[PDB]
C-alpha cells in the first residue's frame, strides 16, 4: 500500500458489484457512507467510479 | 422483551437499525422504527480458550 501523503487512485469500470465475495475473505473495523443509504447499494448503478 | 447473543468486536456497529453486512443481511435485523436501546461488552476472560 501507498503512503498517505503520496496516495494512489485507481479507476474501476465495466464490472458488477457483488460485495457478498468478500464475507469470508475481509473484516471491517469501519464502514460509513455518506450521500446514499447501505441498504440500496444492491439496487443502483455508479457513474465515475 | 431482552435478547442476548455472541459476536465478534468489529460486529457490534452492525447492530443498529439501517445497517449492511454478514450479520444484518442473514442472522439479526431490527426494523427501522425501533423503540429499545442496545448494550454491549467485552468478554474476553470467559469466551475464550
Ligand atoms: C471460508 O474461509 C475459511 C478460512 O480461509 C475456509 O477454511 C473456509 O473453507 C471458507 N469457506 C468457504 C465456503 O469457502
Ligand atoms: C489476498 O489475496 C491472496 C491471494 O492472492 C489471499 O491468499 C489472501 O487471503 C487475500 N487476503 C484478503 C484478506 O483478502
Amino acid at each position: 500500500f501507498a503512503s498517505v501523503y503520496a496516495w494512489n487512485r485507481k479507476r474501476i469500470s465495466n464490472c458488477v458489484a457483488d460485495y457478498s465475495v468478500l464475507y469470508n475473505s475481509t473484516s471491517f473495523s469501519t464502514f460509513k457512507c455518506y450521500g446514499v443509504s447501505p441498504t440500496k447499494l444492491n439496487d443502483l448503478c455508479f457513474t465515475n467510479v | 422483551y431482552a435478547d442476548s447473543f455472541v459476536v465478534r468486536g468489529d460486529e457490534v456497529r452492525q447492530i443498529a437499525p439501517g445497517q449492511t453486512g454478514k450479520i444484518a443481511d442473514y442472522n439479526y435485523k431490527l426494523p427501522d422504527d425501533f423503540t429499545g436501546c442496545v448494550i454491549a461488552w467485552n468478554s474476553n476472560n470467559l469466551d475464550s480458550k
